[PDB]
């Protein structure tokens, strides 16, 4: 889900780091490598994005 | 990372919070207080 558009790889890896700490699968996107994770998780993965 | 100014005195304190948390009004008087009493006048 385009939650967020082009973001930098940086913050990618960052989640990706987030994500193996908390369970939400780490993925990337198309060419840019930014996390998707599933429908319900969005909200709180931008919570804890947040944090 | 505090900076003093030592020569009136003056002190400039850059603390990066725990992701996740934030002190109050009344608990950034601590390290105000801790480094203003830790340098004289």
């Amino acid at each position: 889900r385009t939650l967020f558009s082009n973001l930098s790889d940086q913050d990618g890896g960052a989640i990706v780091a987030q994500l193996t700490q908390m369970n939400i699968p780490y993925r990337f996107a198309n060419g840019s490598g930014a996390i998707e994770v599933p429908a319900d998780k969005v909200h709180e993965l931008r919570l804890r994005l947040a944090q | 990372r505090v900076h003093l100014a030592m020569p009136s005195p003056s002190a400039s304190v850059t603390v990066t919070l725990e992701p996740g948390r934030a002190l109050d009004e009344g608990q950034i008087s601590a390290v105000v207080h801790l480094v203003s009493s830790a340098v004289a006048g």
